[PDB]
C-alpha cells in the first residue's frame, strides 16, 4: 500500500522559514518523482515544484528564488523548505506521487499559517 | 539501419505505442536507446546461454527462437533472425504480447535501472509528431 | 509559462443531468492533461489521465476528450457522489501549472 504524510511546523514567523516532511511507504523513491502542491483555505490548487526519481529538481517560475526540495532514498523522505515567508503563503500544503505523467497518490496534507 | 531519436519515435506511434498499456511514448524510445542504441541488428550473447536480437533485444530462451538455446519456449512464436529488419513491425508485435499489463515494461532491466524515474518525455519534446 | 483557463467557475445541477467542463490551454499540451475530483475536507483524487483514460475505479460515466490547445470532462447522468470540486492539470515539460477549479453543486 502506498502511502504519503506530511509534517510541518503549524505556525512560524515571517523572521523564520518554512519546512516540511514527506514520509512515504509502500515504493522506492528512486522510481518515482514526488509533487509539491498547495491550497490556500476556501481557494484553489497551486504548483509549487517537484523532484524526479533520478534526484533532478524543477520550480514554479516565480516562486523559485525562495525554495529548495531535497530527498533521502535510504530514510524515503522528501523535504520541502521555503524562505522569505509572507502572510500570502498561509496554506494547506500536499506531497504527491507521480508516476509516468500522472498524481496518482497523495497525502492528508498540513496546515501552515504565517504570523506577524 | 540506426535510428535517430524523433525517427523512431514517429514509427513508434504509427504502430500504436503511446500510451499503450498506460506507458507514454518516451518509455519506448528510452527503452531501446539503452538496449541496442538505435540500431535495428543489435545482438549480446549472455552468459547464461541466451542472445537477445534487434532494436527492442528480444531474448532466445523465452520469446524468439534461435535454434541454439537450452530451454527455448518461444512464446512470441517467431524466429529470432526475423526480429532484424530496419522495419520495426515485427518487434513492436513481440513487445506488445511481452508488455500484457500495466506493470510489462519491468520486462527491460535497462528500462527499469535506467529509465523509470527520469524524464522520459524529453526523448520526444520537439520531435514534429 | 502555459497557463489553463478553466470554465463555469460553477454549476447547479440534479441527478440525472449531463454536465461539461472546459480546459483551455496557452500552448499546445500534446494530450498531457489530466483531471482530479475533491470533495470537501478531503485531498484531490485522480479521476483521468492522458485527456481519455480513466484512472481505476472511475466510474465509465465520466469521459474525457480534446487534443492541441482545447480540451473537455463530461459527466453522465451525474450522481450522488459526484459533487464537488474539479480541477484540471497539465504535464508538458516544466513548470506544471492548473486550472482554477469548477465547483458542482446540488440545484
Amino acid at each position: 500500500q502506498v502511502q504519503l504524510q506530511e509534517s510541518g511546523p503549524g505556525l512560524v514567523a515571517p523572521s523564520q522559514s518554512l519546512s516540511i516532511t514527506c514520509t512515504v511507504s509502500g515504493f522506492s523513491l528512486t522510481g518515482y518523482g514526488v509533487n509539491w502542491v498547495r491550497q490556500p483555505p476556501g481557494k484553489g490548487l497551486e504548483w509549487l515544484g517537484m523532484i524526479w526519481g533520478d534526484g533532478n529538481t524543477d520550480y514554479n517560475s516565480a516562486l523559485k528564488s525562495r525554495l529548495s526540495i531535497s530527498k533521502d532514498n535510504s530514510k524515503s523522505q522528501v523535504f520541502l523548505k521555503m524562505n522569505s515567508l509572507h502572510t500570502d503563503d498561509t496554506a494547506r500544503y500536499y506531497c504527491a506521487r507521480e508516476r509516468d505523467y500522472r498524481l496518482d497518490y497523495w497525502g492528508q496534507g498540513t496546515t501552515l499559517t504565517v504570523s506577524s | 539501419k540506426v535510428f535517430g531519436r524523433c525517427e523512431l519515435a514517429a514509427a513508434m506511434k504509427r504502430h500504436g505505442l503511446a500510451n499503450y498499456r498506460g506507458y507514454s511514448l518516451g518509455n519506448w524510445v528510452c527503452a531501446a536507446k539503452f538496449e541496442s542504441n538505435f540500431n535495428t541488428q543489435a545482438t549480446n550473447r549472455n552468459t547464461d546461454g541466451s542472445t537477445d536480437y534487434g532494436i527492442l533485444q528480444i531474448n532466445s530462451r523465452w520469446w524468439c527462437n534461435d535454434g541454439r538455446t537450452p530451454g527455448s519456449r518461444n512464446l512470441c512464436n517467431i524466429p529470432c533472425s526475423a526480429l532484424l529488419s530496419s522495419d520495426i513491425t515485427a518487434s513492436v508485435n513481440c513487445a506488445k504480447k511481452i508488455v500484457s499489463d500495466g506493470n510489462g515494461m519491468n520486462a527491460w532491466v535497462a528500462w527499469r535501472n535506467r529509465c523509470k524515474g527520469t524524464d522520459v518525455q524529453a526523448w520526444i519534446r520537439g520531435c514534429r509528431l | 509559462d502555459i497557463v489553463l483557463t478553466q470554465s463555469p467557475a460553477s454549476l447547479s445541477a440534479s441527478v440525472g443531468e449531463t454536465v461539461t467542463i472546459t480546459c483551455r490551454a496557452s500552448g499546445n499540451i500534446h494530450n498531457y492533461l489530466a483531471w482530479y475530483q475533491q470533495k470537501q475536507g478531503k485531498s484531490p483524487q485522480l479521476l483521468v489521465y492522458y485527456t481519455t483514460t480513466l484512472a481505476d475505479g472511475v466510474p465509465s460515466r465520466f469521459s474525457g476528450s480534446g487534443s492541441g490547445t482545447q480540451y473537455s470532462l463530461k459527466i453522465n447522468s451525474l450522481q450522488p457522489e459526484d459533487f464537488g470540486s474539479y480541477y484540471c492539470q497539465h504535464f508538458w515539460s516544466t513548470p506544471r501549472t492548473f486550472g482554477g477549479g469548477t465547483k458542482l453543486e446540488i440545484k
